[PDB]
Order: C-alpha cells, then sequence, then structure tokens
C-alpha cells in the first residue's frame, strides 16, 4: 500500500491526540519515585513489578496500535523490526529507534534508544547506579505486545545512559514463535 | 511619600550609572562622596524616610572605606577589594585616616549612626541590623577592648547556627571564643536573665564550633584548644557528631547477660575519646524500662562496632527510648522518636552455664491445699540472692490471693539461697 | 561577565544554596551580601512588578565592588540572588538582558534538580550535590 | 515543542489503582523473564480484589493513591507556574484566584477539557464540578449491576484529588489544613448523555 515511514506521519500528524511530554515525564516518575520509596529501595527487583507493570500495559495495548494501523500479523523477525522500529514507536512516544547489532541467522537484535522521554530528566541516587533500570516498563510492555501478535522473546535491557553507559540498548531475543490454537473437538 | 520613594529609584539607578560609566577616572570617588553628602542634604524634617537615609548613607561609608583602603592600605578587618591597577587620589579628606587610631573611632561612628537609623525604621528591618552590630563586634575585636565584644554578641551569640548560615555561625563562633580566652577573668556573664557560668558558655560554644565546622583534619588546632583548655554536669542534643544504627540483634555473650552489638559513626571530634559509660534505652509498651551499657571504652575515629551489655532484662517487646553516652564532663544525649511500630524483642536465650529461678505449679499436693514451687538452676556457690514474688491484679478492683488466713499478704521477699523451695497459696474466690 | 557567588533561598528564609564558583574567606562576604539582600523582598523601598505576570528584574543594591542582583518568584516564594563584579560591567542593556538570561538559566538549573523524581522526600544532602554539580558544569 | 500520544497518557494515568494494590499484595500467573520465574497478575482481578478486600487494606491503598496524585500535582505545578506563569502569590488568602487557577490551566494541562462551573462559598469550603470525567469515560460492569460499578469505580477517583492537594501545596498551603474528598453526588444538570452517567465533585476543604 504505502511506506511505514508514510503510514507513521500520516498516523501521528492528523490521527492522534497530543500532551506534552513533561507530563506524561511526570507520570512515570512519580510511579518509579513511589515503588523505590514504598520498597525498601530494594533495586534488585523492583525491576520484576515493574515488569509486570509494563506486561500488564503492552498487552493491552497492542489492541490500539493494530486497531490504528491494521498491519498483517508479522512473521519475520525482520519485519518485526522494522515495524517496532519505524511506526510502532512513532505513533506513541514520537521517537524513531535505530537497530543495529544484529545477531546470527536473525533471531536477535537491539533497540536503540537516542532519545528516551520516559527519562528527560533523571540523576538516580548513588545506590542505583549499578542495580535500577528505570525503563523496565518499556521493554515489558514490548514483551507484552509480541504475546499478543503470537511471538514469544526474552527482551531485556543490555545499557543504559542513565547508569553511565554512552547509549540505551534492549536486546530482544526470539525464543519461539508459538502457533495458533485449534478447537479440542475429539 | 510617594515622592520620597520615587526619588531613591532615580538617584539609585543614576549614581550605578555613572559609577559604571566613569570609570579610570582619578577623581571618582572625590566626586562620589561630595555627591553623596550633598544629595543627602535634603532628607531633614518615617519608617520610609530613615530607611532611605540609611540606605544612602551605608553607600557613604562603604565607598569611604574603599577610598581609605585603596589610599592608605590598612586593611578594615579583612573585607578585601578588587586590586585595580589605576591609582585613585582621595587625598582631599586626609584628617580622619592619617592614624589607624582614629579610623577605627570614626568608621564605628558612622556604623553606629547607621544602626540607628535602620533601627527606628519600626520593625520591618532586622538583618541588616544584626549584621551591622556583628559589623561593630569585630571592630571591637579588632581593638582589643574584649569586654564590650562579648557582651554585644551575647544577643546574637548562636543565632546564625539554626538557620543554616554556617561560615557567619563560623566567624561569630570562633572570634567569640577567641575573645572570650584571650582575656583573663571574664568569670560571670548573662544573656537574657541568670548569669550562665563561663565555662558553660565557653564548652558550647566549642562544641558548637565543632559539630559545625568541616574541614577534614585542620579543626586539630580547635580540639587541642578545647582538650588544653577548660565544671557542671551538662545534656546535649548529640545529634550532629555522632550517628547510631542497630546492627543485627540481641544475642548472647556470656553467661547471664544479654548483648546487643551497634555500631556508630563518629566524626564530630577529630581523634579517640575515652568514653566512661554508655547506655542504650529500651522502653517497654507496658511502662517498663531497662539499659545496655558497656563502660570504658575509647571510641576510635571514624566507625566502630561494640557490644553492649545487660544484666536486667524483661523478656518481652522493646521500642528503643534513648541513647546516650557519658564522656568526662558531658553527657550526649539522642531520644529516638516516639510510635515507630519498629520493636526490638528480647527472647528468652537459655545457657547451661547461666543462674536462673523457676517458678511452677507444684508437683505434688493435696486436695484444696494450693502451693507454688520454686527452684534455681545451679544455685551451687553464690554470694547473694534475693528473689521477690508478687500477683498482678485483675472487675478491675480484685486480689486473687493471700499467702496467710489474717493478712491478704501479696509478696514474700527471700534473703536466702535454696536449691528447692515450696511457696504457700491460697486463692481468694474462684480464679482459674 | 561571569558571578562572583549565586545563592537560592526557599520559603522559609531557609538558604538553599549559596555556591561560590571557585581566598580562604570569600564565602565569609558573599554570605554575608546574600543575608544582606534577602530583607528587600519584604521592603516598601522599591515595588516588585505587579503586572503582566512576570518576573520582574531589578538592580537592588551595591556594596564593597559587588553589584547583586535579585528575583522574587511570586508564584512560589523562590528567591534567587546573584552577584558580578565591578571590574567586569559595561552596563548596557544588551549586558543587562544578558545577565537576564543567565538568570533563567539558574532558575532551569534549580527547577531541573528539584523535578528530579528521585529525590527520597527533602534531603539537603542530596539537592545540594545535585545542584553544585549543575553549577560546576555549566560555570567552568 | 515535543509531545506524547494521549492514548498511552489516559491509558496510563488510569492503571495505578492495580499498582497500588498488587504493591501491598508483594509486601505483606508464573513465567520465566529470562532464568528465574517472576509472576504477573491481571489488572481486573486487583480492582475486583480492592473492591472486596476488607476496610483498612482498601483504606491502605486509598492513602497509597493518594500520595501518588499528591506527587504528580505537586511536582507538576512548578513546570505549570513556569510556562503558563499566572498571576497568583505564594500564601493568597483569596482561595478562589487558586482555584481558578487550578480550574483554568492544571486541568486543561493533564486533562483535554476545563472543568466546569464552581461553586463560590467566599468563608470556607469549595465545589469542583466535572463533566464526563475524560480517564474513566469507558468503564462498565453489566446492563443490570450498576449499584457495584460505582462502589468498584471508588479508587480512580482519588488521582485528581492528590492532584488538587499537590497543587495547592508547594503554593502555600501545607498538608494538614487542606483535605478533600470526591464523590459521584454531581448529577447530569441538561448535559448530553455520555457514556459514564455521573459527573464528579471534588469538594476542598481549606480554613
Ligand atoms: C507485527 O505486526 C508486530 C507489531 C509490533 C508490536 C507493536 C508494539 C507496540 C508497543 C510500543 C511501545 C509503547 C510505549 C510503551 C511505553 C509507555
Amino acid at each position: 500500500s504505502r511506506s511505514l515511514k508514510a503510514m507513521g506521519e500520516e498516523i501521528w500528524k492528523n490521527k492522534t491526540e497530543k500532551i506534552n511530554t513533561e507530563l506524561f515525564t511526570l507520570t512515570y516518575g512519580s510511579i518509579v519515585a513511589q515503588l523505590c520509596q514504598d520498597y525498601e529501595r530494594d533495586f534488585n527487583k523492583v525491576n520484576d513489578h515493574l515488569y509486570s507493570m509494563g506486561y500488564n500495559i503492552g498487552c493491552r495495548l497492542i489492541e490500539d496500535f493494530l486497531a490504528r494501523t491494521a498491519l498483517p500479523r508479522c512473521e519475520n523477525l525482520v519485519k518485526t523490526s522494522e515495524v517496532l522500529s519505524k511506526c510502532a514507536f512513532k505513533i506513541f512516544l514520537n521517537i524513531t529507534p535505530n537497530i543495529t547489532n544484529w545477531s546470527h541467522n536473525k533471531d536477535t537484535f537491539s533497540l536503540i534508544l537516542d532519545e528516551n522521554p520516559l527519562a528527560d530528566f533523571v540523576e538516580l541516587p548513588m545506590d542505583a547506579m549499578k542495580s535500577l533500570w528505570y525503563s523496565n516498563i518499556l521493554c515489558g510492555v514490548l514483551k507484552g505486545s509480541l504475546e499478543m501478535v503470537q511471538l514469544d522473546c526474552d527482551v531485556w535491557f543490555v545499557s543504559d545512559i542513565l547508569r553511565g553507559d554512552s547509549q540505551t540498548e534492549i536486546k530482544v531475543k526470539l525464543n519461539r514463535i508459538l502457533k495458533d490454537e485449534i478447537p479440542i473437538g475429539e | 511619600l510617594t515622592a520620597f520613594v520615587g526619588a531613591f529609584q532615580l538617584i539609585k539607578n543614576f549614581i550605578e550609572s555613572i559609577s559604571i560609566e566613569y570609570r579610570k577616572s582619578v577623581r571618582l570617588l572625590e566626586f562620589k562622596h561630595y555627591f553623596i553628602t550633598s544629595m543627602l542634604s535634603y532628607f531633614e524634617f518615617n519608617p520610609l524616610l530613615c530607611e532611605i537615609k540609611a540606605e544612602l548613607l551605608m553607600l557613604k561609608r562603604d565607598n569611604w572605606v574603599q577610598g581609605v583602603m585603596a589610599t592608605s592600605g590598612y586593611r578594615l578587618m579583612d573585607k578585601n577589594y578588587p586590586n585595580s591597577d589605576v591609582k585613585y587620589k582621595f587625598d582631599l579628606l586626609k584628617e580622619t585616616f592619617v592614624d589607624e587610631t582614629v579610623f577605627q573611632e570614626n568608621f564605628l561612628t558612622l556604623t553606629k549612626e547607621i544602626l540607628s537609623l535602620f533601627n527606628k525604621c519600626e520593625g520591618k528591618r532586622q538583618r541588616i541590623v544584626d549584621i551591622l552590630s556583628i559589623e561593630i563586634g569585630l571592630l571591637y575585636y579588632q581593638g582589643k577592648k574584649y569586654e564590650e565584644a562579648v557582651s554585644l554578641f551575647l544577643s546574637c551569640y548562636e543565632y546564625y547556627t539554626q538557620t543554616n548560615w554556617n561560615s557567619i555561625g563560623l566567624k561569630i563562633l570562633q572570634v567569640f571564643i577567641d575573645s572570650l580566652s584571650h582575656c583573663p577573668k571574664l568569670d560571670v556573664l548573662q544573656i537574657d536573665g541568670e548569669s550562665v557560668s563561663a565555662s558553660a558558655v565557653l564548652t558550647n560554644a566549642f562544641l558548637n564550633i565543632l559539630k559545625l565546622c568541616k574541614d577534614n583534619d585542620s579543626k586539630e588546632i580547635w580540639w587541642k584548644k578545647f582538650m588544653d583548655l577548660q565544671n557542671i554536669h551538662l545534656m546535649y542534643p548529640l545529634d550532629g557528631l555522632f550517628e547510631v544504627t542497630l546492627n543485627s540483634k540481641v544475642h548472647l555473650a556470656r553467661a547471664n547477660v544479654s548483648a546487643i552489638e551497634v555500631n556508630l559513626k563518629s566524626y564530630g571530634f577529630p581523634e579517640d575519646i575515652s568514653t566512661k559509660t554508655m547506655r542504650l534505652s529500651l522502653k517497654n509498651m507496658g511502662g517498663d524500662v531497662i539499659v545496655f551499657g558497656a563502660s570504658d571504652f575509647l571510641l576510635k575515629k571514624g566507625e566502630n562496632k561494640l557490644i553492649l551489655e545487660c544484666r536486667d532484662i524483661m523478656y518481652g517487646e522493646f521500642s528503643l527510648l534513648s541513647f546516650e553516652i557519658i564522656v568526662e564532663g558531658i553527657t550526649f544525649v539522642k531520644e529516638f522518636p516516639e510510635n515507630q511500630d519498629e520493636f526490638i524483642v528480647v527472647p528468652e536465650i537459655y545457657c547451661k552455664e547461666s543462674t536462673k529461678v523457676l517458678v511452677k505449679q507444684a508437683h505434688n499436693l493435696n486436695l484444696g491445699e494450693y502451693a507454688l514451687e520454686l527452684k534455681s538452676v545451679q544455685s551451687d556457690a553464690l554470694e547473694s540472692l534475693q528473689v521477690e514474688v508478687e500477683v498482678q491484679k485483675n472487675n478491675m478492683k480484685n486480689l486473687p490471693v493471700s499467702f496467710s488466713m489474717d493478712e491478704i499478704q501479696a509478696r514474700k521477699r527471700y534473703n536466702t539461697p535454696f536449691e528447692n523451695v515450696r511457696l504457700e497459696y491460697y486463692l481468694l474466690d474462684q480464679i482459674t | 561577565l561571569r558571578p562572583c557567588f549565586v545563592s537560592l533561598i526557599d520559603e522559609s528564609d531557609k538558604p538553599i544554596l549559596i555556591y561560590v564558583p571557585n581566598e580562604m574567606n570569600d564565602v565569609l562576604k558573599y554570605n554575608v551580601l546574600s543575608n544582606i539582600s534577602l530583607d528587600y523582598f519584604e521592603s516598601a523601598l522599591v515595588e516588585w512588578h505587579s503586572l503582566d505576570s512576570k518576573p520582574l528584574l531589578k538592580s537592588i543594591f551595591q556594596l564593597e565592588g559587588v553589584s547583586v542582583f535579585a528575583m522574587l518568584i511570586k508564584q512560589t516564594g523562590l528567591k534567587i540572588v546573584i552577584g558580578f563584579e565591578q571590574k567586569s560591567l559595561s552596563g548596557a542593556d544588551d549586558e543587562f538582558e544578558a545577565i537576564n538570561q543567565i538568570f533563567e538559566t539558574v532558575r532551569k538549573i534549580y527547577i531541573r534538580v528539584k523535578c528530579n523524581p528521585l529525590l527520597v522526600s527533602g534531603d539537603e544532602k542530596s539537592i545540594i550535590k545535585s545542584l553544585e554539580r549543575k553549577f560546576d558544569e555549566l560555570f567552568i | 515543542l515535543p509531545k506524547v500520544s494521549q492514548s498511552v497518557y489516559q491509558m496510563l494515568l488510569n492503571e495505578m489503582v492495580p499498582l497500588a494494590m498488587g504493591i501491598e499484595r508483594q509486601i505483606s500467573r508464573l513465567k520465566i523473564e529470562e532464568h528465574h520465574t517472576v509472576d504477573i497478575i491481571r489488572s481486573h482481578n486487583l480492582i475486583h480484589e480492592l473492591y472486596k478486600a476488607d476496610e483498612e487494606e482498601k483504606e491502605k491503598v486509598l492513602a497509597r493513591l493518594r500520595n501518588i496524585g499528591f506527587q504528580i500535582g505537586l511536582k507538576l505545578s512548578e513546570l505549570l507556574i513556569f510556562s503558563n506563569n499566572p498571576n497568583l502569590k505564594f500564601k493568597e488568602m483569596d482561595l478562589l484566584l487558586i482555584m481558578k487557577f487550578i480550574c483554568r490551566d492544571v486541568w486543561k494541562q493533564i486533562f483535554g477539557k476545563q472543568i466546569d462551573n464552581l461553586k463560590t462559598n467566599h468563608r470556607g469550603t469549595f465545589y469542583l464540578l466535572d463533566y464526563d470525567y475524560r480517564p474513566i469515560q469507558s468503564f462498565s460492569l453489566e446492563e443490570d449491576a450498576k449499584n457495584e460499578e460505582l462502589k468498584m469505580i471508588e479508587p480512580f477517583l482519588e488521582i485528581p484529588v492528590g492532584i488538587i492537594r499537590g497543587v495547592l501545596s508547594s503554593l502555600g498551603y501545607s498538608s494538614e489544613e487542606v483535605i478533600c474528598l470526591a464523590s459521584f453526588i454531581d448529577r447530569p444538570t441538561d448535559r448530553p448523555k455520555t457514556a459514564f452517567p455521573k459527573g464528579v465533585s471534588f469538594h476542598v476543604q481549606v480554613t
């Protein structure tokens, strides 16, 4: 029909409401701040609860992304990477992640977050400098979305600019393409 | 009045502009001082009036001290100025600073006049009043007239340390301590009532500078000046020199003493202190109290973990009440807050080599002849032991026991040891 | 047009931070100037903005070769007071606007650091360190 | 200036009651992420659990979500004061001006619509009336079980109360003299019938 470029600009410019990114950042910052507050600063597995957060969010966001875009079910890692990089983030967060670090035989790749609106302004405490991720919700949302698109992936964070690394990378390695179900009529 | 203010922004903006633009002129201060004193000539009859006059004359004296410092080089206390290469000749008023003696008196007169004018501004302006007063105090300190300086600073003894003005506090406290120290007697002084002792005020100021100053290791001068120079029992809000955390919880240490290990970070003092006695208090929910304390401890410089022993214990739950250290002369206290719900328990630790008393219902008895049995595990050699037993009232106004058929007795204190003894009992009415 | 000291004070006259952008007794002098300055916000000598809903800037006073400027944030009670030297100013409107630009830059720094959603509730030891890091990053 | 999609924001802002309820479970569906088996639980399950848990845990989660909203409002305050630049003062005894600011700008920035008319006691309290209340405009259970709907949807009314409390904080009055309560007592006067039947009312007390 049309290129994913044209689709992303068309959907973003004239088919979605808008708000200030500062306020979204503020809300997510409040969530993470209070999770730190009410949990004795157990950064080892506040990330797990944030992962559950992100999974529950993404599993029900996918119904809206497909509602607007109306793409077919992705089958191969190349098309999944292209769609995630090019329109899936462009609709919601208005960013274009870059893709590098292709693994062997096209089973894994990495999302590079050039600009992260979830962390427009944060300076973590000293104890968090090598424990917390602060953006686990994003990869949780990605996994939850791909679950309903019916392809399982282990997704995790390799690096983050917040902790001190040069760039923020999210490995999204596929595990298996689980198949559609059939009635169990004997 | 509306004219007066607008005149003042007019003159302030004009003097600002002419000062910034008329630079490099050797006659700048010569022009400016006479300009200020002429411009001042129009306000002579309100709070705003006094404020404006005081501000203008403050500008006058500041330019005056700039000129005399530049032309003479004699430092007024320590206020340094930008050392401009070009020379300025403020010489036509070479009468008030021909000597360094009358110079200080003249500056003091100007400062006192300015203080009076500001103080006559109702009560909407206290800050510059206080700063100017301590400037008079520093002038007295420079002039070596410490008797007036200490009296003046007694008012603002400790104002700038709870307001988070740490550098101001550091100057005022160090100069106060130095002034108090040098002159011989200074044996009686009063702040706002009864005369507080010289030793008490001195050690208060010393401890304040120790807790306030933070220079890694160069506070050793103040440490030595404290422990070479100069008592009354004194308490203090400990927080500032020591911090305390409850490492782990209670465990056995010796035969018949509970023990709790705790670490405390000490950085108020630079060197080590031989504390004669330390005591941690654990209040009980009912109201009881106990103490954990290990005496004659040399507190290490920095972070150190020590075990506190206890002797009298009431098994159950406790909430921590107050921690304390007793140094020779002073008793630091830190009272923990209340309603924490962070209770620490003191369980019934049992050891073979430990003395205890066991009480129970008697094993063998006759019908309707109630009794009790007391034992003593490891009675062995014991210099002395006394055991007191009593009953608690339950209707909250009953006492279901008498240790007699005549009187309602509820106690019988032994005075001798025993390996096994049969206490008697008589029920009152029906209690199970 | 560097500043000699920068002072941030909150609503309750609790001095948040009196940074000096590096003599051993200089922080003393700048603190005295700041404490003297803090009074004029509650003073009838000079009328504050009270018009157009915009922070309005004025030159409040000047002592011992330090030109000190100030802002009262009406809607929060935040108070900014920073100093400058005699020997690094010309006094024309372009510099008067450049110093203003520095003022909004400082207030951006304070907003960002106080806006960090990891400050626990009130930790001054953390706020001071973060503000000091940002000010070192800028003035260097 | 940069923007983010209102849909993802609205959904995220909706979904803290499951967060505020499951954090309690962790304090007091198994699957593997990479090597260690984490547990995840749905959102509607936790909404029902909050609906029928017990009174003290319900109150704990209510105060929990109030704290969240307090942080959000207090923290967005400074941004709004910078950007819009209203004509307020630090402790203005004229509560009408503060309430006008909150009605005009805070809600315009959080939700898409200005809040509707407001009462004026002129002595004590104030009322803020919202019609159709964007975040929960698409909530429902059943054709008949409308009684359970309003009792189950209660905790979602806290985050704007927290927003109001936080905005009042850092603007003078602290969180010891001010108290606010949300409710459905507002009735649709004449507005067109939207999906949700009842508008909401925020009763704000300020001495
Ligand atoms: C085949 O059609 C694959 C489609 C790709 C899945 C769509 C991913 C949607 C989620 C993107 C991230 C949303 C933002 C989450 C942060 C709050």
